[PDB]
């Protein structure tokens, strides 16, 4: 999963719908779930991923 | 029409009736011949054999020995109508009146763009007489860096496009290029290039005798009792341009409703003028007191 | 100089003259230039069109184009209608010389703008009503009136 | 086919072949046929399809 | 919020984006703030009213 | 705009004293320290002017390893940011008082 | 002949994870994975890869 | 032109196709000649030293 | 190559200087080459003293 | 105003007075400015609160010379007949560069 090609973003914000507001550096916009590894203490809009 | 999937030529042949410029003529000519518009006047004569003349006719400039136009710039004040002097070569012409902004060929991606460019003047060819007016421009007429990246690389292609294709369909008349620019000292050469023009037309803000023409062709729509001295009004606005001298003619008539008066009077002008006259510069005052 | 042609073209008709084609409001900042024009918009009642002088002009060039022929185009099918535009010193400001894919974008613009208020193309009721900061930093285009 | 998902463009012009010269809003323009029910004389330049 | 291939509306976002560096730091807190309020006491008591 | 337009200048005469206390405060005791004094000194300085008079009394603290900060701290954390800040004329006039 | 193109791209930044970030002139980002021969040692400032 | 497949070069085209100018007026053998000049009769000559 | 003497100077310079540098490298690229320089009275003038 | 060069040089300054203090903390910088003078300088950078020491750095005094000779001398070989004091009369009004 974590192995290469990986993919540059960027959280534009968090929404509470329990999806993740994600801006690509490809450029489509996505609403995306998170993991029992991720935090939301790590999360703040413009937190790079 | 080529195959997105073979990578062979499946069709060929311009077409073009075309859609994205058709709109742009015929303009079943314009209301404002040079009947319509005042005296200049000799600069009128200017216009219409730079203008009219090579282009019916290549053959009796050739004959003459001359060569016609590289390309007509009509420049100076607004509201002398440079536009409005174009309306009057599309009412002698008799024809084709491509009707399209500067401000549309330099665009953001390209080969829409391009295209356009090329498309002007292919359309101009087969509609001929024509007569390709655009519009008063300065950004065609911009100036290159190499580059700040996104204005300038659109700007120069289309720069090169544009003078290079008007050189070469006018050694002689077959389409004139007609165009204005409002002002020409805030820009770098382009069309201020002697190899690619060389008629530049100043239009003047109108002779003591071109104001009495104007004053005249604007009341004729309107409606007057005689009393009016147009000779008079045209001595007072000396130093004005020639829409000025229409905004006092609908100026007195606005009067002329307050008033209550269906026609226009000569103390209908005086008014509008000292309106005008008056934002400018002071006219009342004094007598003392110590004056008298 | 708006309501009355609005409401009543006919005034005008029987002298033999022509209504405004807008009207420009100046002075010094304060003196209610946009609130007069949120109060002749309770007045017209004709199809009061907002747009501000200042969402022109992007990195885009022509983008800036395009949304003063939508406006316009807008405007005549809704005729009569009001174009109140914000400001007249950022599509509309004066120049010294092109520099050059910034203040360049500014006559661009307002080369597009010139044009359809009527230059060529029939306005039908427009009455562009614009407005200003500044007295001066107007083009010779605009402070010619016409 | 009529069915999503189908991508916005204008006509941008009219050939005389019975075709339409399509301009997606994605960008390359298309030289395709229009429908049975769908007409050249009802497809006007910024017409929406 | 659209479908992953057909798209099609399945939820909606909030209608006002983007809250990054432009507001959601909402900082009022120590050490800059009301550690002076012995100023300048008069332009203070201004900004309270 | 705005409607309430304030001009925000040099700190009043008691207004630098207000200023005083609430740095010498965090900064322990000093029962010899007068506020009142230091004004005197200080006649016309901004609000991040006295804060930095505060810093160098801490340092002056330390250069001498006192674990509080008396009266002579400030007198020698004072004499040094007035004097870069920026120092007083003396042409007042030979034709005026 | 067909041996494989080579996208260029210089390098974003420096993670110490042991993966590397770099903007590729294909436009995106993508963050990417060093050999056992290119090293740290062997980036530098204005690193085109 | 590079090969689409994987990119290497495999037809070597001629340069920039076709060449171009700047710097204008740029005229390559001016269409003006040393006997379009009259009048200025010595100076045709000096200039040719 | 033709450079006009009004495409010489603005009143902060740079790009007044970049076109004269330009037509000297291009000339050097397409020698023989002659570099045509009218009208010396603006960026050339006596030192005002 | 209505510069270029001395316009928007400044609203590039505006954006640094302003995240090094500002409503913007802290942290542990602690900027550490240099100028060759201060003629061209804004007051605002000058004023403490943010380069609460302004430390002016001076034309080195004779003992003040004599240290950074040796400094030099130190990684040269020399001679015993090399005298400091003299050469430092001489050098008087002068930087370290010198
Ligand atoms: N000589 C004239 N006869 C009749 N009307 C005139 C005359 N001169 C000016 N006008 C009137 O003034 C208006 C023409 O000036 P306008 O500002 O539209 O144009 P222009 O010189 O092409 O300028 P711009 O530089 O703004 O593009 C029209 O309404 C026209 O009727
Ligand atoms: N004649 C008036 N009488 C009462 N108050 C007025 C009047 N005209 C304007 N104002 C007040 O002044 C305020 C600010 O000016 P206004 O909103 O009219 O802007 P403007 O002149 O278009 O300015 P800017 O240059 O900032 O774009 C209004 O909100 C209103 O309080
Ligand atoms: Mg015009
Ligand atoms: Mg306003
Ligand atoms: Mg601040």
């Amino acid at each position: 999963l974590r192995s290469p090609p990986l993919l540059v973003g960027v959280v534009s914000d968090i929404l509470e719908d329990g999806r993740v507001v994600v801006k690509s550096s490809t450029g489509p916009k996505f609403v995306v779930n998170t993991s029992q590894y991720i935090n939301e203490e790590e999360l703040k809009p413009g937190a790079r991923v | 029409a080529l195959n997105q999937q073979t990578l062979a030529i499946v069709n060929v042949l311009p077409t073009s009736k075309d859609p994205m410029v058709y709109g742009f003529e015929v303009e079943e000519k314009p209301e404002v011949s040079y009947e319509d518009i005042g005296g200049l006047d000799v600069q009128i004569e200017e216009i219409r054999e730079a203008v009219e003349l090579p282009l019916l006719k290549p053959e009796l400039f050739a004959e003459v020995g001359i060569e016609p136009p590289k390309g007509v710039l009509l420049y100076g004040p607004p509201g002398t109508g440079k536009t409005l002097l174009a309306k009057a070569v599309a009412n002698q012409t008799r024809a084709t009146f491509i009707r399209v902004v500067g401000s549309e060929f330099v665009q953001k991606y390209i080969g829409e763009g391009a295209r356009l460019v090329r498309e002007v003047f292919q359309l101009a060819k087969e509609k001929a007489p024509s007569i390709i007016f655009i519009d008063e421009l300065d950004a065609i007429a911009a100036r290159r860096t190499n580059s700040d990246t996104s204005g300038d690389r659109e700007v120069q292609r289309t720069m090169m496009q544009l003078l290079a294709e008007l050189d070469g369909f006018d050694p002689r008349g077959d389409v004139k290029v007609i165009g204005a620019t409002n002002r020409i000292d805030i820009l770098d050469p382009a069309i201020l290039r002697p190899g690619r023009f060389d008629r530049i037309i100043e239009v003047p803000l109108p002779t003591f005798e071109g104001r009495i023409q104007i004053f005249k062709i604007h009341t004729r729509k309107m409606k007057l009792a005689e009393d009016v001295d147009f000779k008079e009004l045209a001595r007072i606005t000396e130093g004005a341009s020639g829409a000025d001298i229409k905004a006092i003619c609908t100026e007195a008539g606005m009067f002329a409703i307050r008033e209550e008066r269906a026609k226009v009077t000569m103390l209908d002008f005086t008014k509008a003028i000292e309106k005008v006259l008056k934002k400018t510069t002071p006219i009342p005052d004094l007598k003392g007191v110590m004056f008298v």
